[PDB]
RNA sequence: UCAACCUAUUCUCAAACUUUAAAUGGGUAAGAAGCCCGGCUCGCUGGUGUGGAGCCGGGCGUGGAAUGCGAGUGCCUAGUGG
RNA sequence: GCUCAGGGAGGACAGAAACCUCCCGUGGAGCAGAAGGGCAAAAGCUCGCUUGAUCUUGAUUUUCAGUACGAAUACAGACCG
RNA sequence: GUCUACGGCCAUACCACCCUGAACGCGCCCGAUCUCGUCUGAUCUCGGAAGCUAAGCAGGGUCGGGCCUGGUUAGUACUUGGAUGGGAGACCGCCUGGGAAUACCGGGUGCUGUAGGCUU
């Protein structure tokens, strides 16, 4: 007996790869999230300028999507098939999300293109219940109250109901 | 660790917001912009219609700004709309115009004019701007608020407006963000904007969903089907909500009930009973620390 | 010698006061003004538009033109030796009224009000201040217990 | 080299801290302030003797440490050597200045800095002592020994409070008793009546 | 060859001696300054 | 253990730091040019013979804190500016 | 329309520091520069449209001799954004 | 007793955690054809009424932090005017009037204007 608008929702899904430099790595990186998604991705900019690390100010060195829903679901357990379902303790925020990354976006069952390449990915998962639209709405804000939040066991019960996932330590 | 930052500097450094931007109700830039009457004239009240759009029901007011508050001239609803004949649906833009036609009947009705400035007795759709005729008493002025509506094309807050306009009111607006105006050929055609007062779009809708799936429209449209509200019947129940509103404009409050005096919330506790309270807990935290040693 | 600035000397005059920053708050802007109406200045840091000068943060003077935004007030200004009658441009968030006049207006009021009455009935009621008079004589009760000696206390040095 | 302290010896000036206009300070030189036994809680010593001052003047920092080394020299020769806690109870943070000539005259004359100096009131605590309460005479000893090494009238007074607090020497153990201070090193803490009461469920726990 | 630079010594007393007299009062003062379209109107008022 | 760190404490400060914050001091007011009615005018402002301002006409002296003192105004002007 | 400095907790290579996400965050950032004031649904950052950075008579403030130039403050008459 | 819409002074209203909300409301909520806008109907906009007071919000609690207002500190510090007072000086005392602020210890924890509900 519990109250149905305390169900652990996932808010988002949000996937960035973050290549470094711009040009065609870059587009095909968006390309190859594209065809993960099935929408068209953003290109994530430079703050700063480290030249330790070959990039400049203002420079697209990264690609990211967001996924809401039905596909941010689908596309999550593709994820966890390749993670065998198997996440580490450490992989989970304090604040109650959690998240993950891939090496490979071959195993997730896209095929594949010489034109295009491999990459890595990182996947991460905002869970949310329902009420969070408090903490964005804009007409009257406020916040989200302490019951109502997500803690990281609360979390991880979860993913490992869910999902019949396991959490190893370390 | 984390350094604490909400600490006892941090609270006594700390200033508040205004308890409205607090709550999250006002923005004070706009409306500072909006209600500040020019110096010159002199205690000249400002009017203005407030639009905001709840969930269920659309509050306009009228409203001049004084020192203690706004005090407001008149005051129209959406849930008052079935004395009128808009049984239920009454958050949409068909009945925002009707929200706005009523503020405007009634107030002109409460000031002396309902005879003089007709407005629009038929809808039409396109611009339309209440010029004060000479010799009798001139248009009633006021101005928009929207609050923090983003205000973008097809919004119920100009629906409203396009009701007081239509109503006699003589508020200063463009046609731009009326449904209609669309952003590519940058012109507007009235006869689209006509459909939305009418409430063609959602009697679009309820045709739709009854050709595409009927469990989409029963979960969809379900208060409709209640008062049997069919697509047909939705222009035509518009146009004699407009005539009924038009017809008989005063608002008749309800009676004042003779109260049964009982209080539903805990009230304050007292400073007898919160040092009793602090007693207590010390008299038995120590003696269960004597009955745990 | 010092700069000639139009704000020069004016860190801690032309502030807001601490933790009323923010917003003006628009009971000042909606209070409206005649003219002849005694008025205060008082400078404020977060309108820069109309502000007075730091000459007359402080002074009271009568409007004599209102405009829509900014009010023309006649301030006394004391130069080296005169005083000029000399009239200033203050937008209205850098004033209030003075109630100076006001305790006036409401003696009078008052004044009027017991000299219209109680003129006809025939006493005669005093109508101006005269300064508070010496206290006049009475007797001080020792209700029982005696007067409580006082004497002076040795001196130790406690720090 | 340095000019005498009778030149600098009156608060003739603004004090004139080392800060982002005055930089270039030359560093002071007492910079060690407590010495003894340091490490010892308020229990185990009772006694405190404060060099207070008479005069409104400014003492040199150069003089603090002189008397802060004639003060620590009789202390362990006389209480032993951890047996005492001196604590000197002024920092110098006025700078003074110097208008060197080698010729040019008074002409423009503004000081580049020389060293630092404390403006001590006429009441203000230059130095104190904590100790066990039989090293009384000791402790006398030590700040009139001390003494001589400052400028002006300086008078030796032993407190009523226990060592270095503001609580008083008489009811300083009734009060820890009443658990209403907490022992925490050469302090005590004050605990009021005001707290959340889990603070004083653990106290009383 | 230096000299004295800024005093306002003497000033007091010799402000003080034909006295600091406040600006000359006098009913119905002037109104230049008063705002022209307000003043259009009022001399239209005085016109009719 | 020893450091950084963190939390309650503690010693000493500030012309170009400050939550507080004096004394002395600086404006304004202490009425006839003031109040209270009646009515006109306006191209300004205007839901509103609304708002504001200006004009007329009438009625009201206990001269509206103390003290003291006849005031206001215009020409011409020397010397001075270590 | 959005919130900034900093910090915490997470995520393939990735680290002390590239990018993504949550949470705290009264200004500890930014506003061309010197400092002081001021500022959080903004005066900051990002976008859309732009030329009131235009034509013109008076009044005023500031230094002041109660003069200039400078800079600025309320108005007013268009022509506009 | 209380809520919404617009507010005034802007912490006696903030912040952290816990408890309780009947009715109307306010919300969370369910969708994206249309209006609109995004990588993403998360936000904004748009159409609704299956569910829930879980959160917001409201009322209350905390020997709570803060804030407000009092006592203490203290007629202390400082200070207007005065002396052919003291002191080698620094500085201090007195006559004449004014008169602060911490630490420490109490009390309070939003009032309220206009319009419209609920308590059939
Ligand atoms: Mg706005
Ligand atoms: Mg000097
Ligand atoms: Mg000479
Ligand atoms: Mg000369
Ligand atoms: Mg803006
Ligand atoms: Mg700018
Ligand atoms: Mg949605
Ligand atoms: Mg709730
Ligand atoms: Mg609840
Ligand atoms: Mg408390």
């Amino acid at each position: 007996k519990e109250n149905p608008m305390r169900e652990l929702r996932i808010r988002k899904l949000c996937l960035n790869i973050c290549v470094g430099e711009s040009g065609d790595r870059l587009t095909r990186a968006a390309k190859v999230l594209e065809q993960l998604t099935g929408q068209t991705p953003v290109f994530s900019k430079a703050r700063y300028t480290v030249r330790s690390f070959g990039i400049r100010r203002n420079e697209k060195i990264a690609v990211h999507c967001t996924v809401r829903g039905a596909k941010a679901e689908e596309i999550l357990e593709k994820g966890l098939k390749v993670r065998e379902y198997e996440l580490r303790k450490n992989n989970f925020s304090d604040t109650g999300n959690f998240g993950f990354g891939i090496q490979e976006h071959i195993d997730l069952g896209i095929k594949y293109d010489p034109s295009i390449g491999i990459y890595g990915l990182d996947f991460y998962v905002v869970l949310g219940r329902p009420g969070f639209s408090i903490a964005d709405k804009k007409r009257r804000t406020g916040c989200i109250g302490a019951k109502h939040r997500i803690s990281k066991e609360e979390a991880m019960r979860w993913f490992q109901q869910k999902y019949d996932g396991i959490i190893l330590p370390g | 660790f984390v350094k604490v930052v909400k600490n006892k500097a941090y609270f006594k450094r700390y200033q508040v917001k205004f308890r409205r931007r607090r709550e999250g109700k006002t923005d004070y830039y706009a409306r500072k912009r909006l209600v500040i009457q020019d110096k010159n004239k002199y205690n000249t009240p400002k009017y203005r219609m407030i639009v905001r759009v709840t969930n269920r029901d659309i509050i306009c007011q009228i409203a001049y700004a004084r020192i203690e508050g706004d005090m407001i001239v008149c005051a129209a609803y959406a849930h008052e709309l079935p004395k009128y004949g808009v049984k239920v649906g009454l958050t949409n833009y068909a009945a925002a115009y009707c929200t706005g036609l009523l503020l405007a009947r009634r107030l002109l009705n409460r000031f002396g004019m309902d005879k003089i400035y007709e407005g629009q007795v038929e809808v039409t759709g396109d611009e339309y701007n209440v010029e004060s005729i000479d010799g009798q008493p001139g248009a009633f002025t006021c101005y928009l608020d929207a609050g923090l509506a983003r205000t973008t094309t097809g919004n119920k807050v100009f629906g409203a407006l396009k009701g007081a306009v239509d109503g006699g009111l003589s508020i200063p607006h463009s046609t731009k963000r009326f449904p209609g105006y669309d952003s590519e050929s940058k012109e507007f055609n009235a006869e689209v904007h006509r459909k939305h007062i009418m409430g063609q779009n959602v009697a679009d809708y309820m045709r739709y969903l009854m050709e595409e799936d009927e469990d989409a429209y029963k979960k969809q449209f379900s208060q409709y089907i209640k008062n049997n509200v069919t697509p047909d019947m939705m222009e035509e129940m518009y146009k004699k909500a407009h005539a009924a509103i038009r017809e008989n404009p005063v608002y008749e409050k309800k009676p004042k009930r003779e109260v049964k005096k009982k209080r539903w919330n805990r009230p304050k506790m007292s400073l007898a009973q919160k040092k009793d309270r602090v007693a207590q807990k010390k008299a038995s935290f120590l003696r269960a620390q004597e009955r745990a040693a | 010698t010092n700069t000639k600035g139009k704000r020069r000397g004016t860190r801690y005059m032309f502030s807001r006061p601490f933790r009323k920053h923010g917003v003006v708050p628009l009971a000042t802007y909606m209070r409206i003004y005649k003219k002849g109406d005694i008025v205060d200045i008082k400078g404020m840091g977060t309108v820069q538009k109309g502000m007075p000068h730091k000459c007359y943060h402080g002074k009271t003077g009568r409007v004599y033109n209102v405009t829509q935004h900014a009010v023309g007030i006649v301030v006394n200004k004391q130069v080296k030796g005169k005083i000029l009658a000399k009239r200033i441009n203050v937008r209205i968030e850098h004033i209030k009224h003075s109630k100076s006049r006001d305790s006036f207006l409401k003696r009078v009021k008052e004044n009027d009000q017991k000299k219209k009455e109680a003129k006809e009935k025939g006493t005669w009621v005093q109508l101006k201040r005269q300064p508070a008079p010496p206290r006049e004589a009475h007797f001080v009760r020792t209700n029982g217990k005696e007067p409580e000696l006082l004497e002076p206390i040795p001196y130790e040095f406690m720090a | 080299g340095r000019r005498p302290a009778r030149c600098y010896r009156y608060c003739k000036n603004k004090p004139y801290p080392k800060s982002r206009f005055c930089r270039g300070v030359p560093d002071a030189k007492i910079r060690i302030f407590d010495l003894g036994r340091k490490k010892a809680k308020v229990d185990e010593f009772p006694l405190c003797g404060h060099m207070v001052s008479d005069e409104y003047e400014q003492l040199s920092s150069e003089a603090l440490e002189a008397a802060r080394i004639c003060a620590n020299k009789y202390m362990v020769k006389s209480c032993g050597k951890d047996g005492f806690h001196i604590r000197v109870r002024l920092h110098p943070f006025h700078v003074i200045r110097i208008n060197k000539m080698l010729q040019t005259g008074m002409r423009g004359a503004f000081g580049k800095p020389q060293g630092t100096v404390a403006r001590v009131h006429i009441g203000q605590v230059i130095m104190s002592i904590r100790t066990k309460l039989q090293n009384k005479e000791h402790v006398v000893e030590a700040l009139r020994r001390a003494k001589f090494k400052f400028p002006g009238r300086q008078k030796i007074h032993i407190s009523k409070k226990w060592g270095f607090t503001k609580f008083n020497a008489d009811e300083f153990e009734d009060m820890v008793a009443e658990k209403r201070l907490i022992p925490d090193g050469c302090g005590v803490k004050y605990i009021p009546n005001r707290g959340p009461l889990d603070k004083w469920r653990a106290l009383h726990s | 060859a230096k000299s004295k630079n800024h005093t306002t010594h003497n000033q007091s007393r010799k402000w003080h001696r034909n006295g600091i007299k406040k600006p000359r009062s006098q009913r119905y003062e002037s109104l230049k300054g008063v705002d022209p379209k307000f003043l259009r109107n009022m001399r239209f008022a005085k016109k009719h």
